């Protein structure tokens, strides 16, 4: 079972754009979903973790507080948005599964990790 | 809430063997990950223990107090990649810096 | 009276997979196998000898390395071997003192222990404090545990004396998993090389097949007289070795749903123990109450091999990972070893 | 040339002769009797070696059949000291052989063996010495660390402590190297000589000095301080008597009482059986010089004999002042087949008889 | 008793379940089962005997 | 020899010798040590004659024990804690509270569930979220339906002083938890400078078959009954007779093949209630044969002797008898003398003079 993603691109830095992921196979309020960025020649740094059970999410240790993430209930697809842009923002982005409680959806084993990816978008800035 | 790796490199027919050590005493939820240059990150262990189901059986993950190690006994020459550690304990999700294999 | 109507229903559906079996059967692999080459004169001898017990032997267990061996005293104590050295590297007292099965890691750092209290223990060996702890315990079965093994090194399997069997997670110290629908008490139990499978035998003639994720009886296995006390897999993962009361050891097939071939040695009325494969397929290794172990070919159905080097009566045995040697622990307190 | 004496025996070698006049040499027989009293003394070695023989098996034949659940604590050195015992007397039936009587004994010339190498006397003699002096040397010291094992598992009657385990080996070794040191020993000497009479090689003849104390005097040692653990165990096992525990076990007490008078009877028995060997040499010690002073003056007498012979008296002889004893040798081979039927008592059971019909009527 | 129909509808529940599966004929997988003991006959120790420097155990 | 070897050898072998040596020392125990079993069928009898036996202890409170059962009482707070969400969780509809973060942050613990030291007040912080959220009473008073330890609801009340870090729980909490269900009541006491212990079974199957040949070198067996048993009612069969149930396992106990030298001993530990009862309810129902008497001082060695005539074809075990005894110091003196007994018999065979 997959994923897909759309909003790739750039414009002139400080504004913002809509950023979706859409998980597809499973039940949506059942899992979490994770954000993830990746910079060319460099490693992977965490973005956003946005929990459908609560929706008290949280941010990462730089970027947060200026980001704005959001789930639909219904159509089950993720939306990002991203103001107070950088140097540092021309990465590759990813979408990712986390089934934080593991027995709601049916009585298992635990699991600790990302589970299901995508391909990613990408966005830069001139 | 940082971490520390190991970078180095492998050869064909070997078995391999990569580290991680925790800042504090972290808790048994980490999760290794392989990474093919420009595509998507596939998972290898999760919960530090339990390898994913499909991937085959040559792998290992060994927990050691706050220390972590992914074992490769007698790779296949189809593993050229980057692999990734990551700590999932709390809310606040990191990773490692990484490692890549390359043949001399 | 609807218990008595789906009872009668139970009894046709009884009468069905019989009529399934009976149809499925259409020639049974000894004419076929009857054209087969035979091996021929093969001896063992006891290669290295293991003496550093009192009490009698219950269990052992191979590790996935070839390199160590683990055994269990009745005296309370627990002891692993180096295998080529021959030197006692750890042996571990515990609180409890009637303990009846063991199982090593397939990574090499836990070992488990358990017996009769219902309680089941777990330790670690390597630690930076230069000497095993106490790790982890588990506790909720009723009856006294027969046999566990280990599938990870985070999940356990077990067999308890509830007619049940259990998956846990040693973190929790909770059952993830119970497995309930054998009528008599469990006496064995082995899993699928892929771990995915498992299967549990009883003392009422009944062996059962269980999926470890699903949580359902998946397929069940008649045909015997009395008790199982010896379970093995096939290293394919299709076959499945079974054994009872009077050497009548008999080959089930998890493909086929259906009996294979029954072994019977004419001067043999004694009991079996446990029962062991080599990594060909073509080897069952089991041992008796006269002292006896020999080597049953699959294939041919006989052979009557003579390696009885025990003046007790034959406790366990094994094969190794590689398939290098085979071990045989007896109530000599002795642990021998054959190639 | 010469002449030679009826005593004295043609031989071609001066290194063995009777060394008054030249010539001739001796025999290897005791001439101070006849071969009546060989056949006498032949037929009672056979007779009570064929008894002690069969009083053995007696005991073996229990031994072999539970071994696998009787190799343990101190029963099996009484297996041993029949096992060091066994091998001896079958020794002593040496006799009525093809010609055992001379060719263990006599050499090539006549004179028996002197015991040496470089006279190219083949070493036939010196095998029966030997295995015997290590049987009953083995069965000396096997008998009194038995009474050693005794007194020790009977001070331990705390009833259910301290088994003396690690120290059995010691023993072992202490056994199996005493009789080893004893056999140099008196290889040390090696000059060791035949009897005829008894058909059994040993120094003696003309030395008891170096025969004595190191031949026999061991023997006194352990009799003295196998008394000594006996009256020592039966001292302390009589405490049960007034058993400071508790007032318990009639039925138990009545089996103690038992097997203290049996061991009582068995000390008695152990006490005279070796002080009358020591009466044996009591006899020899003054009578020794007055019989090889007779034996110089039949010496004597062999010429004296035809000296002093005409054409007219009848079938001549000397008349010497003493004979050899010749019953009272009897009374310590009688004394060492007693040794040997001693250990045979103990298995003459109330509880042997059961295991024995079992073993008969398993296989009728 | 209600309980004995209860465990008794779970038994007739269990072989309802195990009533519909596929069966194939043992001919077939007995010939799979000899083609998996040829296939491994030529790499175990247990068979044949083995030199002092592939046997590690003298 | 090699010197290669040894470098790594003077940890290898020095290792095995000095693990040798710590395991040929328990011969102190193994030896010293007398094994009792224990069986029969009336069990207020057994825990009133095992108690007497027993040397009156009081070691609860000792302040050598006290970390162990810290670790006990810790572990299974976290074990009952995590039982009740799995319950909750099993409860096919969410029930927590109107602010969510409660049964999210629950996870942290969850899997911050990784430690057996000191407790954390992260933990304690969160489950004194859990107990108040009204969800956790409301599935826990149904968690009776499924599994559950039962000494829950009173540490989650409790937490407070459980929340203090270095504090030492108390006798009545170690009594609260030390009570375990089936298993092996294994005890032990040192009597007349004689070491004993003493095991036992609370019915953990409904035969017994395979793990009586687990105790095979046992020196002494215990059976007992308690006499006045033939009038009350065996109430899993129409058979009202107790007493030939546990008269037929004994036989079975008495022909067993791994028990052919292991002497038993007989206790009878209710005839006191036995004495009154003879008048009202005589011999008339137990057996209609006795046709000797009728008073109880003839009849109890009547059924002593039809009890002790079940053996079947041997003169080599020694069945032992006795009565009730209200101070049992005479009582533990007299099994002291049988098995001083049975143990001096067995001396004697191992000498070879019986
Ligand atoms: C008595 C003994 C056999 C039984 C053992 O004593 C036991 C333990 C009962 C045998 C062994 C060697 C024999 C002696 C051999 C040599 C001599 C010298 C001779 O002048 C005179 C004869 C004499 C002294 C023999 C008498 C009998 C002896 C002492």
């Amino acid at each position: 079972v997959q994923l897909v993603e759309s909003g790739g691109g750039l414009v002139q830095p400080g504004g913002s754009l809509r950023l979706s992921c859409a998980a597809s196979g499973f039940n949506f309020y059942y899992s979490s979903i994770h954000w993830v960025r990746q910079a060319p020649g460099k490693g992977l740094e965490w973005v956003a973790s946005i929990y459908s059970y609560s929706g008290s999410t949280s941010y990462a240790d730089s970027v947060k507080g200026r980001f704005t993430i959001s789930a639909d209930t219904s159509k089950n697809t993720a939306y990002l948005q991203m103001n107070s842009l950088r140097a540092e923002d021309t990465a590759v982005y990813y979408c990712a599964r986390y089934p934080w409680y593991w027995w709601m959806e049916k009585p298992y084993l635990s699991l600790y990790g990302m589970d299901y990816w995508g391909q990613g978008t990408l966005v830069t800035v001139s | 809430m940082t971490q520390s790796p190991s970078s180095l490199s492998a050869s064909v027919g070997d078995r391999v063997t990569i580290t991680c050590r925790a800042s504090q005493s972290v808790s048994s939820a980490v999760a290794w990950y392989q990474q093919k240059p420009g595509k998507a990150p596939k998972l290898l262990i999760y919960s530090a223990s339990s390898l994913y189901s499909g991937v085959p059986s040559r792998f290992s993950g060994s927990r050691s107090g706050t220390d972590f190690t992914l074992t490769i006994s007698s790779l296949q020459p189809e593993d050229f990649a980057t692999y990734y550690c990551q700590q999932s304990s709390s809310s606040l999700i990191t990773f490692g810096q990484g490692t890549k294999v390359e043949i001399k | 009276s609807e218990l008595d109507q789906l009872r009668q229903e139970a009894e046709q559906l009884k009468n069905q997979i019989r009529d399934a079996r009976k149809a499925c059967a259409d020639a049974t692999l000894s004419q076929i196998t009857n054209n087969i080459d035979p091996v021929g004169r093969i001896q063992m001898r006891t290669r290295r000898t293991l003496r550093g017990h009192l009490a009698k032997i219950y269990a052992m267990h191979w590790g996935t390395d070839s390199r160590l061996l683990v055994s269990a005293s009745q005296d309370g104590k627990l002891i692993i071997w180096d295998s080529y050295t021959t030197n006692k590297v750890h042996a571990i007292p515990l609180r409890s003192s009637w303990v009846m099965t063991c199982a090593y890691a397939p990574s090499g750092n836990y070992v488990a222990c358990g017996g009769l209290d219902n309680i089941c223990s777990i330790y670690n060996l390597k630690t930076r404090e230069g000497n095993v702890r106490v790790s982890r315990e588990l506790a909720g079965h009723t009856g006294y545990l027969s046999c566990c093994r280990f599938l990870d090194d985070n999940q356990i399997v077990t067999s308890s004396g509830d007619t049940t069997c259990a998956l846990w997670d040693i973190e929790t110290g909770q059952q993830t998993t119970t497995f309930t629908g054998h009528t008599g008490d469990v006496m064995s139990l082995s899993l699928a090389p892929d771990t995915r499978l498992f299967v549990s035998g009883a003392c009422d003639a009944s062996a059962k097949l269980w999926d470890v994720r699903e949580g359902m009886c998946r397929q069940t296995f008649t045909g015997h007289e009395s008790d199982i006390n010896a379970i093995c897999f096939f290293p394919n993962g299709n076959a499945f070795a079974t054994g009872s009361d009077d050497a009548t050891c008999r080959l089930f097939d998890l493909r086929a749903d259906q009996e294979l071939m029954t072994y019977s040695h004419d001067n043999i009325i004694c009991g079996i123990t446990s029962v062991s494969f080599s990594k060909s397929g073509r080897l069952l290794l089991a041992g008796y109450d006269d002292f006896n172990c020999n080597v049953w070919d699959a294939l041919k159905a006989d052979r009557a091999g003579v390696l009885a080097g025990h003046d007790n009566r034959v406790s366990c045995l094994g094969v190794t990972d590689d398939g290098m040697a085979v071990a045989t622990g007896s109530w000599d307190s002795f642990l021998k070893i054959w190639n | 040339s010469g002449q030679c004496e009826v005593p004295l025996v043609r031989t071609d070698n001066p290194k063995s002769w009777y060394e008054d006049v030249e010539g001739c040499g001796i025999q290897c027989q005791n001439p101070l009797f006849t071969e009546a009293e060989h056949q006498d003394m032949h037929s009672y070695i056979a007779a009570f070696g064929a008894v002690t023989g069969l009083c053995t098996l007696f005991t073996l034949a229990t031994f072999v059949a539970d071994w696998r659940n009787s190799n343990r604590y101190p029963a099996v050195i009484l297996f041993y000291v029949n096992a060091c015992f066994f091998v001896g007397s079958i020794g002593w039936l040496a006799q009525f052989m093809d010609g055992a009587r001379r060719e263990i004994v006599c050499r090539a010339d006549g004179t028996m063996r002197l015991g040496e190498p470089t006279s190219n006397e083949t070493l036939s003699c010196v095998i029966i010495f030997v295995i015997v002096y290590y049987a009953l040397m083995a069965g000396v010291v096997w008998f009194v660390v038995l009474t050693y094992a005794w007194h020790t598992s009977f001070k331990a009657l705390g009833t259910t402590y301290q088994p003396l385990s690690g120290k059995t080996s010691y023993f072992h070794l202490l056994t199996w190297s005493l009789p080893f040191v004893l056999t140099v020993a008196i290889l040390a000497v090696a000059q060791v000589d035949g009897d005829s009479v008894s058909g059994i090689c040993f120094v003696g003849y003309k030395n008891y000095r170096y025969r004595a104390g190191f031949v026999l005097a061991p023997i006194g040692l352990v009799l003295i301080v196998g008394g000594y653990f006996l009256i020592r165990g039966v001292m302390t096992l009589f405490s049960i008597k007034s058993n400071h525990p508790g007032l318990l076990s009639e039925k138990a007490a009545s089996k103690i009482n038992e097997t203290m008078l049996r061991l009582g009877i068995f000390g008695f028995l152990a006490f005279g059986f070796v002080l009358i060997t020591f009466s044996c040499h009591f006899y020899d010690f003054f009578n020794q010089a007055e019989w090889e002073r007779s034996f110089r003056d039949y010496v004597l007498c062999q010429a004296n004999v035809t000296i002093g012979l005409p054409t007219k008296q009848p079938i001549p002889d000397c008349e010497i002042k003493n004979r050899p004893s010749l019953l009272v040798e009897k009374i310590n081979l009688f004394a060492m087949f007693g040794t040997g039927i001693a250990m045979s008592t103990w298995v003459w059971t109330k509880a042997t008889l059961l295991i024995w019909r079992r073993t008969w009527c398993r296989l009728t | 008793n209600t309980a004995s129909i209860a465990q008794a509808r779970k038994l007739v529940e269990q072989l309802k379940m195990e009533a519909n599966i596929d069966r194939i004929k043992v001919s077939k997988a007995a010939a799979d089962l000899m083609a998996y003991c040829e296939a491994h006959a030529k790499e175990d120790p247990l068979l044949t005997p083995v030199p002092a420097s592939e046997n590690p155990f003298r | 020899m090699g010197c290669t070897l040894s470098a790594e050898d003077k940890a290898a072998v020095e290792r095995s010798k000095m693990i040798d040596r710590n395991l040929r020392e328990d011969g102190e125990k193994a030896a010293r040590e007398v094994k009792l079993l224990l069986l029969g069928a009336g069990e207020s009898g057994k825990n009133t004659i095992v108690k007497q036996m027993k040397i009156i202890h009081e070691a609860g409170y000792s302040e050598e024990e006290c970390k162990q059962y810290k670790a006990v009482v810790y572990s299974n707070t976290i074990q009952s804690i995590i039982a009740i969400i799995r319950a909750m969780g099993r409860l096919k509809i969410d029930f927590g509270d109107s602010a969510r973060a409660d049964d999210a942050r629950q996870l942290f613990v969850l899997a911050g569930a990784a430690e057996e030291g000191f407790m954390t007040a992260e933990l304690a912080g969160v489950i004194k979220r859990l107990w108040k959220d009204s969800g956790v009473q409301a599935c826990f008073n149904r968690s009776r339906e499924y599994q559950l330890n039962d000494s829950a609801a009173y540490y989650l009340n409790d937490l407070d002083r459980i929340a203090q870090p270095n504090y030492i729980p108390t006798q009545q909490d170690v009594l609260r938890t030390r009570v375990k269900t089936t298993g092996i009541v294994e005890t032990h006491f040192t009597f007349k400078d004689l070491h004993f212990k003493m095991f036992d079974v609370g019915a953990q199957r409904s035969e017994r078959k395979k793990w009586i040949h687990c105790f095979e070198g046992v020196t002494a067996i215990i059976f007992c009954v308690a006499l006045s048993d033939y009038d009350l009612v065996l109430a899993e069969d129409e058979e009202m007779n107790r007493m030939h149930a546990s008269m037929k396992l004994f036989d079975s106990i008495c022909n067993n093949k791994w028990f052919t030298d292991t002497s038993i001993i007989l206790f009878l530990n209710k005839k006191d209630l036995f004495e009154e009862k003879i008048k009202k309810s005589p011999l008339t129902i137990c057996y209609p044969e006795y046709a000797g008497s009728n008073t109880y001082e003839e009849a109890a060695a009547y059924i002593q002797c039809q009890f002790e005539d079940l053996n079947k074809r041997k003169d080599t075990k020694e069945i032992y008898t006795h009565f009730t005894c209200s101070t049992d110091t005479k009582n533990v003196q007299f099994v002291f003398d049988a098995v001083t007994d049975v143990i001096i018999k067995n001396n004697l065979k191992d000498c070879g003079l019986f």
